């Protein structure tokens, strides 16, 4: 039978996979970058950032 | 410079080997025709199979040609069957001219003496069978195994197979007397009997222990103590103390006895052997006998796997302890 | 900006096994009954072994 | 330069106990064609001092010079390994076990080159060079087979003393061609005698009560007895009969571990004991030593029917431990099964 | 959990590993060696694994 | 006119057509689209699509210059010290005019047959010419590659393929080939290909050339495995602890001539997905692994399978 | 290099007046003459005559007839004036490394033929002995030369061959030859050679051979020369295989007597007959499923002899293992006999 | 019963060094027509053929047809210790397993004799018909040696092409491409040979460097060499030794594949 020795299910998932990223990273401004710098400094207080 | 006694005192010729009659007859007939078959010697070790094949090769060939025309190899190689097959091919391919001044020319086929013939897998043995059929005419072999049963069937169908039953204790007692009188060492006959009974019918191990004992003592009297601890044989009152501790009802004296055995240097394997030898010939119940003996078997496996002697002996003594104290 | 946690399981190739919605420890914590989920857990252990 | 090596006997006649087999070794070296020797006994019983004494008796005192040489060998699997070996102009020293599954490799080539050294170096002293293989019980089966092939190829070229603690892992063909030398542990009185001897050799005088207590606490391990005696010397310049003989620190850490074992049976206790065994294994203690110590500790509180059960489960789990690779899993399996049994036992 | 440690002890001893442990040294946490440098020769292994 | 094998007749030419390991597929897609790819070590099971992904990535990144800016080494080539001395360095120094962001590409097909010193030589060459040259490698076991070769690269992992993906590709190829079939043949043809659909297309071609119709019986006549229903019956008898029939048909498989190893492997993959209790499944798996170690160590006899079966059967009766 | 000298010398080699290798007497010539595995041979004929021969992997236990089969196929495809120009025969006799695969194989598969135009063929006997890297180059030389030259891989152990190499070829298993088809062959040999043999002789000849006619001819040849008569006793004595009466008495001793008596009897019989405990374990396991026992007896007994067969592998004392073998029966079956 | 008298041993030394690496063994078959050798490669890609007429030898004697096989390595070891100016005797018995090489005295004071065992092997008479070749050229041997060793260090394979313009050599190596063009008007001054064609159609094939270098190991046999080449029937290298015989060589081309789109 179908799926007797494996996972052959009659139903198949469509649309869950093939999620293309197409990610466009906006260049960070001064303020958000400095906030991230202070987050790094608070994570590692012994580092000369 | 000197040689060990085992090859120094092995018989030169067939007919000089004792206790075997049909074997001597068929080997002598094959020597008369100068066409020795492919041999398959099976029997307990030390029975003289290597001595018989060396004597046969010494009779057929010349003593200077004997070592030239024999190649002694073993077959449990850790590098596989391809290495020893390549050595066999090298030895058979390499041919040296040989003649005898006694008036009889040598047969063209050489001799490769391959021991431990019961120790290989079926695939390696089939590879050796292909090597056999490669050199059927130009070399005839002699395979020596402890048990003929492990031989796969194509080899056993083309080899003359010979049983070598162990020798009755009187004849190798006489032989060890011959060794002692020819090697000028002072031994009591009780010492020779004890050496026989710890040799367990192995003449080769007996004469090895004899030469080793006479070189330990340096000409002194070979006592029962030196032959007790040259074979690793445990003193029997130690076994009796182990059984008394198991009968006693205390685990503290049990572990004390085991500590006494281990700090004495006595190995666990020999202790298992003699414990088994006592248990098999006792008045103990077959239920207890069975439980103790299967415990002994798995303890033998455990110690062969690298486990501690002490732990396996404690667990073994605990099982024998519980089996004895259940009825009590 | 949004954080981008998850390079660790991507390094071990675990994103080739699980759904992008699925998390590693989240899949570990719940009860495994589905045959497909259990084959993915088998493939996970097969990758680490 | 501690007490065990500075005051080590150098010749056979300088041995203090077990004189008889020392004289038999003197007879063996007098015969001049000794075959391969296997020597065995518990640790600290004096095996290595007997070995080097028969070495010094065998050749001249050029045995007494020692250096260290390093050997780089390609594997048959083509992965070279580097090992450190002790060497002399007359003997070699190899402990092969550091190669693990490559022990077999460490079997041939050095000995082969020692054979080549016997073919190279000529001094007209004796017709072989001896090499001490240490801890031959840890040799694998194929390593022992390769050793058998080496010995049945080079019996006329080199010789070998086989220092071990048990001949169980020695396969019977190896036991067949090498002469057995059982070296039992010294008795209490022998330890006290050699201990007073080494104290007078140190210029120190102690009461015999301290010697007997130290001999009993050393459990017939003479090396441990001499080391501990030296520790007692460092503790106190004079020797008083009630001086506190110090305890081995990993032994007492194991004892406090066993106290945590018998005290409380909780999963947090299992995990913290697991961390303690992690600390022990990072301290490079062998797992069977840790096991023997912890079981000998915990058996004192065990009742009569519990002691035997602990015995077979300990032996079974350590059988798997030597079968296994990482000893952590087997040790934790034993400790958790003992948790189960012990918790099942006080509840009824 | 004790049954689980019995199982994982069984997986250490009485299951084989994909890569044979202590192939060139002994088990871990050993001061003897462990400096197993990779091979330096072009000749193939010619092994029978 | 020539019978092109379907494994190369239906090898994908565009990266999106490859299924399996879809996250790394999308990453390879965006690297084909933009470029400036780093050095790649693809590792995974054989027949997964590693060589296909590498070659399609190279084709998409190069285009017309694929005959010149690309060069390939497999185990069929020399791949000794002297060639990684001369040839690959000569190419890595060789000038090739390319579009911007596009680099010369070297593929080492199945680098597990590189000798150790060959990799030791390859490290400096691959790391110094990184401005104009990128390296791609494939392997099955990552440990056969020495550590600095990993340490100078990005390593990516491939997995055994999901059965739904294999089913889609097989219905695709039988649609493009007009193959008469049943579902029985589909589960047979996939069971013979555990996540490696190179086996699936191979045994599909074998079934179609040998019988012309796809059903379970044809697949097991050409692949010649022990039958899945027989071993399902074995473990079902184990659930009933019925020793007689299970041993009878095990002896039937034995005198049928199947090796110990594929029988124990099939026993594994059948009691894996069998519908029964999880604790007894755990016991069954550890027992069959224990017996498999017996075959693996050398001792492989009917007595071993009999003791296997007996301990399996006594697991049911003993709580 | 060479070793084809010895085979070519060996093919017309016999004394022909005194030597009688009847294993060499009866050789099939073609696929219509190899009377076994008819589906496989007809499939080969179909693939040959359509010019649709795929890459082949002939595997099975040795002696089932792979080499003679593919030799017949090679002589069928190509005539004797062009056989060396299109078929390359190699094996593991010429093992120098992986240089064989990138030497003669890679050079041979890279070229067209010499005299006449057609597809070529390479047979690689005992290809199980090829190393992993040699096979791993062999897969590539198959992939990039598949349209010119077909490949035949003769093997004996299917599992060791790497998955891609089995992937690029179809496979044919030469299974054991069924006894109902092998009795007429041995009856023909017996009637042609005037041999006296009883029904136990036929049963032992087919049981020991395990579906191999070569090994059967070897056994009957040896027994006929050694004794002049062939029966169960004569075959097993010439083979040095466990006699069924002997192991039956061994089973009787464990199932009737006590521990010590059966112990010493079996020990004396092993000394007397030269038996190693592996074969006793095999033959008693052959007796276990035949003799009527309850299910609990069967599982307990089978597990115990399985563990004994394990423990015998590492090389422990065979004496204590014999003792535990007796103990396995002593625990259950003799207790029920007392019951 | 077979006697052959090689007039000069230089030719035998030259043919042996010409075939020293090519073949596993030499199997000669002798007839009253002469001696022949059609032995085909261990890697199974090429064939050496040598036919020497009976009248070329000082004395050629046969009783019947005989095919004997000799291992090449020991044959080379024997012949490398022979003077080139010497007159050689090859003696073969009717049914014995040993061939005798009776070298006369190179120093005029020591006649040498060596023996060789016979190695049995399956040898078939590869009786190929000599079809009409679509491309036939004659061109000097030393030039063909210098150009093969030129292209060998460039390329692992050479593309031969024969056209109406002339004969043309390409080799696309990793260092780069190497091309050599000859012409029919191109006549050399080293050995005074005018390169000619008798061709019919242009043909392009590819051959490995190694075998062709060891075919040029047969350079000193003849001043010029005849190349015969067809679209299907493979490369033929033919040396015509003066009054001795002819030395044909069959080399199959590598397959060519079209690059995928
Ligand atoms: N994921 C896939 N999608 C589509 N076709 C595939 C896939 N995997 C394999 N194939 C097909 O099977 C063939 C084998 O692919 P390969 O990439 O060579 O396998 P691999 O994953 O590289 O592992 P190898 O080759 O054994 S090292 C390809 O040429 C395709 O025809
Ligand atoms: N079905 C068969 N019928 C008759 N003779 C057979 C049959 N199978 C094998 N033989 C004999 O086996 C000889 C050679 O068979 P092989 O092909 O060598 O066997 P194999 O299966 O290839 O395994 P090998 O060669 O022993 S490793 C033939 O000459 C026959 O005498
Ligand atoms: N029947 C016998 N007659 C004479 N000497 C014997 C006999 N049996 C054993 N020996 C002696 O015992 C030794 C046995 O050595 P070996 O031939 O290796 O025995 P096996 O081959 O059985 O192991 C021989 O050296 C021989 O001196
Ligand atoms: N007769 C003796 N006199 C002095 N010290 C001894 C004597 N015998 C043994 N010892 C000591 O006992 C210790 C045992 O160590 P070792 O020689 O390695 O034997 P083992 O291998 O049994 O530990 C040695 O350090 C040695 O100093
Ligand atoms: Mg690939
Ligand atoms: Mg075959």
């Amino acid at each position: 039978a179908l799926g007797e020795f494996s996972t052959l299910n009659s139903k198949l998932k469509s649309g869950n996979s093939a999620a293309v990223f197409m990610r466009t990273r906006k260049e960070f401004t001064e303020e958000v970058r400095n906030l991230l710098l202070e987050e790094i400094r608070w994570s590692n207080p012994e580092f000369s950032l | 410079k000197p040689v060990p006694w085992v090859e120094k005192y092995r018989p030169k010729c067939v007919d000089e080997v004792a206790f075997q009659e049909e074997v001597v007859a068929v080997l002598k007939k094959s020597l008369e025709g100068a066409d020795l078959p492919n041999l398959l010697f099976y029997g307990p070790p030390g029975t003289g199979k290597t001595s018989t094949i060396l004597a046969a090769a010494r009779e057929l060939f010349g003593p200077e040609l004997f070592r030239l025309r024999v190649l002694e190899l073993n077959a449990s190689d850790e590098r596989g069957i391809q290495v020893v097959r390549e050595k066999v091919k090298n030895f058979a391919q390499l041919t040296v001219s040989g003649s005898r001044s006694d008036g009889k020319p040598c047969p063209p086929f050489k001799i490769v003496i391959l021991d431990e013939a019961d120790s290989m897998t079926s695939a390696a043995q089939a590879a050796l069978r292909r090597t056999m059929e490669k050199e059927s005419k130009t070399t005839r072999f002699c395979l020596i195994c402890n048990y003929v049963s492990r031989i796969i069937e194509p080899l056993t169908s083309r080899c003359s197979k010979f049983r070598f039953k162990p020798l009755s204790d009187k004849i190798q007692q006489q032989r060890l007397l011959d060794i002692a009188k020819k090697e000028n060492v002072k031994i009591s006959d009780e010492g020779i009997a004890y050496l026989v009974k710890v040799s367990e019918g192995d003449l080769r191990k007996a004469i090895t222990f004899l030469q080793s004992a006479t070189r330990l003592t340096g000409g002194k009297e070979i006592t029962e103590k030196v032959i007790t601890d040259i074979a690793g044989v445990i003193p029997a009152e130690k076994i009796d103390g182990v059984f008394a501790a198991c009968q006693s009802g205390s685990f503290d004296k049990l572990e004390a006895v085991v500590k006494d055995l281990i700090d004495e240097g006595h190995a666990a394997t020999q202790l298992v052997n003699q414990l088994h030898d006592v248990v098999v010939e006792n008045n103990l119940s077959d239920k207890q006998k069975s439980i103790i003996t299967e415990k002994l078997a798995e303890v033998d496996k455990c110690l062969a796997d690298g486990a501690d002697e002490h732990l396996q002996l404690i667990s073994l003594c605990a099982t024998v302890m519980q089996q004895l104290s259940q009825n009590c | 900006p949004k954080c981008d946690s998850g390079c660790a399981e991507t390094l071990f190739g675990l994103k080739n096994i699980f759904s992008p919605s699925e998390d590693l420890f989240s899949f570990l914590k719940h009860k495994i009954t589905m045959k497909e989920e259990w084959h993915k857990f088998i493939q996970l252990l097969t990758e680490f072994q | 330069s501690l007490w065990v090596d500075k005051y080590r006997p150098c010749s056979l006649g300088r041995l203090d106990y077990h004189k008889e087999q020392a004289a038999q070794l003197r007879n063996l070296v007098q015969c001049g064609d000794f075959p391969h020797l296997l020597v065995y006994g518990p640790s600290g019983a004096g095996k290595k001092t007997r070995i080097m004494c028969i070495l010094r008796e065998l050749y001249g005192v050029g045995v007494e010079k020692l250096r260290i040489e390093h050997q780089t060998i390609t594997t048959p699997s083509k992965k070279k390994i580097e090992i450190s070996t002790i060497a002399s102009n007359y003997h070699l020293e190899v402990n092969p076990s550091d190669a693990g599954n490559s022990d077999r490799v460490v079997i041939q080539e050095m000995l082969k080159t020692v054979a080549q050294s016997q073919q190279l170096e000529t001094n007209s002293q004796r017709d072989f060079k001896v090499v001490l293989l240490t801890e031959v019980d840890k040799l694998t089966k194929d390593a022992q087979h390769a050793l058998r092939r080496t010995m049945e190829k080079y019996m006329s070229t080199c010789r070998l003393i086989l220092c071990c603690n048990s001949t169980s892992k020695v396969i019977p063909p190896i036991r067949s061609r090498c002469l057995a030398v059982r070296v039992p542990a010294p008795s209490i009185e022998d330890i006290c005698h050699v201990l007073s001897t080494v104290c007078k050799k140190e210029g120190l005088n102690l009461p015999s009560q301290l010697a007997h207590r130290l001999a009993e606490k050393s459990c017939r391990n003479l090396r441990k007895a001499l080391l501990m005696c030296e520790a007692c010397r460092v503790q106190q310049y004079p020797f008083t009969a009630d001086q506190e003989i110090p305890e081995t620190d990993w032994e007492v850490y194991l004892r406090e571990t066993a106290n945590a074992i018998v005290s409380q049976q909780t999963p947090q206790r299992l995990l913290e004991v697991r961390g303690r065994l992690y600390e022990l294994l990072t301290h490079c203690i062998p797992p069977e030593i840790i096991m023997k110590g912890l079981l000998s500790e915990l058996l004192h509180n065990c009742d009569g029917q519990l002691k035997g059960e602990v015995a077979q489960m300990a032996a079974y789990y350590e059988h798997r431990l030597q079968l296994g690779s990482k000893a952590i899993y087997h040790l934790e399996a034993f400790v958790a099964k003992f948790m189960a049994l012990y918790k099942k036992f006080m509840e009824d | 959990l004790s049954e689980f440690m019995d199982n994982m002890s069984f997986l250490d001893a009485l299951l084989t590993d994909v890569r044979e442990q202590n192939k060139y040294g002994r088990n871990d946490f050993s001061w003897t060696n462990g400096k197993v440098t990779s091979g330096l020769c072009d000749e193939f292994s010619l092994e029978s694994n | 006119h020539y019978e092109l094998p379907w494994v190369e007749k239906y090898r994908p030419v565009k990266l999106n057509e490859i299924v399996g390991n879809e996250d790394t597929v999308s990453r390879l897609e965006v690297f084909a689209r933009e470029g400036n790819v780093p050095n790649i070590i693809i590792a995974g099971p054989p027949g997964t699509g590693k060589t296909t992904s590498i070659l399609c990535l190279a084709r998409a990144l190069l285009g017309p210059a694929l005959k010149d800016a690309m060069l390939e080494l497999n185990a069929s080539n020399d791949r000794g010290i002297d060639v990684v001395r001369n040839k690959i360095k000569m190419f890595a120094q060789q000038k090739v005019t390319l579009p911007k962001g596009r680099h010369k590409i070297i593929i080492l097909d199945e680098a597990d047959s590189m000798t150790d010193g060959a990799q030791q030589a390859l490290r400096r060459t691959m790391e110094i010419y990184s401005k104009t040259t990128r390296f791609a490698l494939a392997c099955n076991a990552s440990d056969k590659i020495i550590e600095p070769i990993q340490s100078r690269c990005a390593v990516l992992r491939y997995t055994k393929l999901t059965d739904a993906q294999i089913l889609t590709r097989l219905m695709n190829v039988i649609e493009k080939e007009r193959v008469p079939y049943t579902d029985d043949g589909l589960e047979a043809i996939i069971f013979t290909a555990q996540g490696d659909m190179r086996q699936a297309l191979n045994n599909l071609q074998s079934t179609f050339s040998g019988f012309g119709f796809i059903n379970s019986e044809n697949v097991f006549k050409v692949c010649d495995e022990p039958h899945p229903l027989l071993v399902k019956e074995m473990i079902q008898h184990c659930v009933n602890a019925n020793i007689d029939e299970a041993y009878k048909i095990l002896a039937h498989l034995w005198h049928l001539g199947y090796s110990p190893e594929d029988i124990i492997g099939n026993i594994f993959r059948v009691c894996k997905t069998f519908q029964m209790a999880e604790y007894l499944k755990l016991e069954f798996i550890k027992e069959i692994g224990y017996t498999h170690m017996k075959i693996a160590e050398g001792v492989n006899s009917l007595l071993q399978m009999a003791g296997l079966l007996a301990r399996l059967c006594q697991k049911t009766m003993a709580p | 290099m060479e070793t084809s000298a010895l085979k070519q010398q060996e093919q017309p080699a016999a004394t022909k007046i005194r030597n009688l290798p009847w294993v060499e007497k009866y050789r099939p010539q073609t696929l219509n003459d190899l009377i076994s595995h008819q589906d496989i041979l007809s499939t080969i004929q179909k693939f040959i005559n359509e010019d649709r021969l795929p890459h082949l992997l002939l595997y099975g236990p040795p002696g089932t007839g792979k080499t003679s089969t593919i030799l017949a196929c090679a002589k069928q495809l190509y005539k004797d004036k062009e056989f060396g120009s299109m078929v390359l025969e190699l094996n593991a006799s010429d093992d120098r490394g992986i240089d064989i695969i990138r030497g003669p194989i890679l050079s041979f598969a890279s070229t067209r033929t010499i005299f006449k135009k057609g597809f070529k063929l390479v047979i690689l006997d005992e290809a199980d002995a090829m190393t992993q890297d040699a096979q791993n180059a062999l897969r590539r030389v198959i992939e990039k030369f598949t349209e010119n030259t077909r490949f035949c891989l003769i093997c004996n152990y299917l599992s060791k061959i790497i998955p891609a190499l089995q992937s690029r070829c179809t496979r044919f298993r030469f299974g054991p030859l069924t006894p109902e088809l092998m009795v007429p062959r041995l009856e023909h040999v017996v009637e042609e050679e005037k041999v006296d043999i009883s029904e136990d002789g036929m049963k032992a000849l087919v049981t020991l051979s395990s579906g191999d006619m070569r090994r059967a001819l070897n056994i009957l040849q040896s027994t006929n020369m050694a004794f002049g008569k062939v029966t169960e006793e004569t075959v097993y004595t010439c083979t040095g295989h466990p006699l069924k009466s002997d192991i039956a008495n061994i089973l009787d001793w464990m199932l009737n007597q006590d521990f010590t008596t059966a112990y010493r009897n079996i020990t004396e019989l092993k000394t007397l007959k030269g038996l190693a405990l592996h074969d006793i374990l095999t033959e008693i396991h052959l007796f276990v499923h035949r003799v009527d026992f309850p299910s609990s007896v069967r599982i307990h007994l089978l597990t115990k002899m399985a563990d004994i067969e394990y423990r015998l592998s590492v090389g422990t004392n065979e004496k204590i293992q014999l003792s535990s073998l007796i103990a396995a029966f002593q625990v259950t079956r003799d207790l029920i006999v007392a019951e | 019963m077979f006697e052959a008298r090689l007039v000069q041993g230089s030719i035998l030394k030259k043919v042996l060094e010409a075939l020293k690496d090519l073949i596993n063994e030499a199997c000669w078959d002798i007839s009253s027509s002469g001696v022949n050798l059609q032995s085909m490669d261990s890697s199974h890609v090429s064939l050496v053929q040598l036919t020497l007429r009976s009248e070329g030898f000082d004395t050629y004697r046969c009783d019947r047809n005989l095919a004997m096989g000799v291992n090449l390595t020991s044959m080379s070891k024997i012949l490398k210790c022979a003077g080139n100016e010497d007159i050689i005797t090859l003696r073969a018995e009717d049914n014995a397993d040993t061939l005798a090489l009776v070298f006369e005295a190179p120093n005029q004071e020591k006649v040498s004799d060596y023996e060789m065992k016979l190695m049995d092997l399956d040898v078939e008479q590869l009786g190929i018909p000599e079809q009409e070749y679509s491309c036939v050229v004659k061109m000097p041997s030393g030039e063909f040696a210098r150009i093969c060793r030129d292209l060998s260090h460039i390329g692992d394979a050479v593309v031969i092409s024969c056209a109406k313009d002339g004969v043309k050599f390409s080799a696309s190596g990793e260092l780069g491409n190497g091309n050599i063009k000859l012409s029919q008007t191109s006549n050399v001054d080293k050995e005074e040979e005018a390169v000619t064609i008798e061709m019919n159609e242009p043909v392009q094939l590819t051959f490995a460097l190694r075998y062709l270098n060891f075919f040029t190991k047969a350079t000193p046999l003849s001043s010029t060499v005849t190349l015969s080449m067809s679209a299907d029937v493979p490369l033929v290298v033919e040396y015509k030794i003066a009054d001795m015989g002819h030395l044909k060589y069959y080399l199959a081309p590598k397959i060519e594949d079209e690059e995928g789109s």
